[PDB]
């Protein structure tokens, strides 16, 4: 009957009509509804005693700034409130004492500054928290410690400085955890003691300036991140207490050395990119990882590849190696998985038949900048289809056409001194090439 | 009666797969339970040459009844934004697979 | 002005663990104007620090707030609010309230 | 084994086409019925895309047939006649519905 819409199935949606106060004469039993993008200023005392059996409420939206701690009473059976967007200064902690059955509790996009230390109190089966885009400051432990159910708590785009020990200690059955977009600094050597079923842990966009030590005492974790932070040292066997991770993100850091068994024994990692470690020199004792299908090490001085690269990583799928020092090159035999391989910049100078051979699911090779001074003629017949080939500035005096025929992007430039011709019998379904020297595309 | 066919709600972090962009928590909802009617396949005699499905079916599957489309913005490298969308399911029923 | 904002509690005797006094512009948030605990610590706000008072009278939980010299400023609907329990903190945060008064007007002009 | 898991029953009928009249039969048909033991599912996709394809993935087993065979009535008639053909099921085994 009122002025916004309704549902078969006991749903009542009110989203956006302007409405002021909380629309009347509504079913008694109702189980979902949504006031969130009304003007709404704040809840009186009986404004929700006509809706015993509610289960969803929603108030997004709301300019809300003011809760009357009898506002929710009576509403045993919610399980699911938003508050998000808000002018809710702190966290109604009379108010939402009395929703025993509450799981989800969102607060985000507030600007929350203050959390009394008797909030949530009470709230037995709440299960979600939202925290983010506030004016926080620091953690609030004690409110947290009175929610030994919850499964998944953001603290995002506060101001957070930094964690104390045992901030997280009884909250043993949480397994998603955001911090990221905070001014993090310092992580105290206990902080995360008794998250014991996290799986993920985000700390993104902080300011931290060594590595957590923290995280050896998370033993289910399963992705990290902590990218565009100011670490710089992977010291060893960093990630000796999470033998499940899959996924790390620390691809933008002033990265400088990382531990030569830093990544070891993670049997289930997917993924590795390292740029900028310049001080590494030998290569990554990568033993027991076999699950690699990215490896990408660059800007480093490694000087050596070792020969038992892919016959370990069997599922190994992307290789980039650009920049460094690979003066040569071990035989890729066992390559099986490899679709692109870069080596672009490097100190190779040259490439024996024995080299590339083996290699059938190949798409891209990348030679550009190296020293390559000589290629036999059969080091190109082995593999099978590709698709681009790059061997841009080395000293190339002649180059073989064999096993090239499925060749489409063909790159010399810089080859000088490269005087002999190809020919068009051989490379025939190129459509994308340069050449060093002047009009040899004449034939083309 | 956690046999029937209920509506389960779930948070899941969503980030972009390879842009520089900020994870980001989503509750999600899933439908779940147990059909009351069992799956039946009963064989058709057919007294034409042509061919023809062989078995009479019926599978009953708890899936969503009503979805309201719904978009999250997510916050990204040189103050690029993006947007992705979702279902978000509010009721579930069983229905004829097939159907 | 010599504006004397009485308050009075009539459902419980015994000292509750805190008591303020709140205001509210018309349509804006509740900001806090002054509160006072058990042991009688006090605190006000920022623009009230010198111009109001709050005392209290344990005895018959009547709760005076007094002002003078009122700022054109301070046209609002003043709140009184009690709390009773002690698991918290004592300051001008409007949500450790549990009980609220309906409050008054006070419309300063000159 | 549970009893309301699938098993394959023995129901018997009888076949007969009013175009061209004939003298019915005794036909034991299988048939293939129960409950899966795996509960059903569906859970939303979160896309980046403009424009979302297939928004939920589901599954939802149900038991049908593995192996059958296309067993052959004599079905005389009137005197002309035909063969019917039906498809005799032999085993029962739980099966995701999509695929």
């Amino acid at each position: 009957a009122a002025p916004c819409s309704c549902d078969g199935d006991r749903r009542v949606d009110c989203s956006g009509k302007g409405l002021t106060a909380v629309p009347e004469g509504l079913s008694a039993f109702t189980q979902a509804l949504d006031i969130s993008m009304n003007n709404i200023t704040q809840l009186p005392e009986d404004a929700f005693k006509n809706f015993p059996f509610l289960e969803e409420l929603q108030l997004a939206g709301n300019d809300l700034s003011f809760i009357h701690p009898k506002a929710l009473s009576g509403l045993k059976e919610l399980k699911v409130l938003t508050l998000q967007n808000n002018q809710l200064k702190t966290v109604p902690s009379e108010a939402i004492r009395g929703l025993s059955a509450l799981q989800s509790l969102r607060l985000d996009a507030n600007h929350i500054t203050s959390v009394p230390e008797d909030s949530f109190e009470g709230l037995v089966q709440l299960r979600h928290l939202w925290l983010d885009d506030n004016s926080l400051t620091e953690v609030p432990v004690h409110p947290l410690s009175n929610l030994p159910t919850l499964q998944a708590l953001t603290l995002a785009l506060n101001k957070i400085s930094s964690i104390p020990d045992f901030a997280f200690t009884n909250l043993s059955s949480l397994v998603v955890l955001h911090l990221h977009n905070n001014k993090i600094r310092s992580l105290s050597q206990h902080c995360f003691d008794g998250l014991d079923n996290l799986e993920t842990l985000d700390l993104n966009y902080n300011n931290l300036g060594e590595f957590p030590q923290a995280i050896k005492a998370l033993p289910s974790l399963k992705e990290l991140g902590f990218h565009s932070n100011s670490i710089s040292v992977i010291p060893d066997g960093a990630f000796d207490g999470n033998p499940l991770l899959r996924t790390i993100h620390l691809y933008d850091n002033p990265l400088s050395f990382v531990g030569n068994s830093a990544f070891h024994n993670l049997s289930d990692l997917h993924s590795l990119v390292i740029r900028g470690a310049s001080m590494v020199q030998q290569f990554p004792n990568l033993t027991g990882t076999v699950h690699l299908e990215s490896l990408t090490l660059t800007g480093t001085k490694i000087s050596s590849i070792p020969n038992n690269l892919c016959q370990e990583q069997k599922m190994l799928r992307t290789l980039d190696l650009s920049y460094n020092n690979i003066r040569d090159l071990p035989s890729f035999n066992g390559c099986h998985a490899l679709e692109e391989i870069s080596l672009q910049r490097n100190q190779i100078y040259q490439i024996k038949e024995g080299t590339f051979q083996g290699l059938i699911s190949l798409r891209i090779l990348d030679l550009s900048r190296n020293l390559i001074h000589e290629i036999h003629s059969r080091a190109f017949a082995t593999l099978g289809p590709i698709t681009n080939l790059d061997v841009s500035f080395n000293e190339l005096t002649s180059f073989p056409t064999e096993g090239l025929n499925g060749l489409n992007q063909l790159k010399l430039v810089g080859n000088f001194k490269l005087k002999e011709a190809l020919a068009a019998k051989d490379f025939v379904n190129l459509r994308s090439l340069s050449v060093p020297y002047a009009y040899q595309c004449c034939a083309f | 009666d956690p046999r029937r066919c209920m509506r389960h709600h779930y948070v899941d972090s969503i980030s972009h797969p390879l842009y520089k962009c900020s994870s980001k928590m989503v509750l999600l909802a899933r439908c779940e339970g147990h059909c009351s009617q069992a799956s039946r396949s009963e064989p058709l005699v057919s007294f034409s040459t042509v061919l023809k499905q062989p078995f009479r079916s019926s599978c009953h599957c708890c899936r969503p009844q009503t979805s309201k489309l719904k978009a999250l913005r997510l916050r990204c490298s040189g103050g690029m934004r993006l947007t992705a969308t979702y279902r978000y399911i509010l009721s579930c029923h069983c229905e004829e697979c097939n159907s | 002005g010599s504006l004397r904002l009485s308050c009075a509690a009539s459902g419980y005797t015994y000292s509750p663990y805190c008591m303020g006094w709140f205001r509210q512009a018309p349509g804006k948030a509740r900001e806090g104007v002054a509160t006072v605990d058990l042991d009688g610590s006090t605190i006000y706000a920022d623009s009230v620090k010198g111009r109001f008072t709050i005392s209290q009278d344990n005895a018959k939980n009547t709760l005076y707030l007094q002002m003078n010299s009122l700022k054109p400023e301070d046209t609002a609907m003043y709140y009184c609010a009690s709390r009773t329990r002690a698991g918290v903190t004592c300051g001008l945060n409007w949500a450790i309230f549990s009980y609220w008064g309906q409050g008054t007007q006070v419309t300063v002009s000159s």
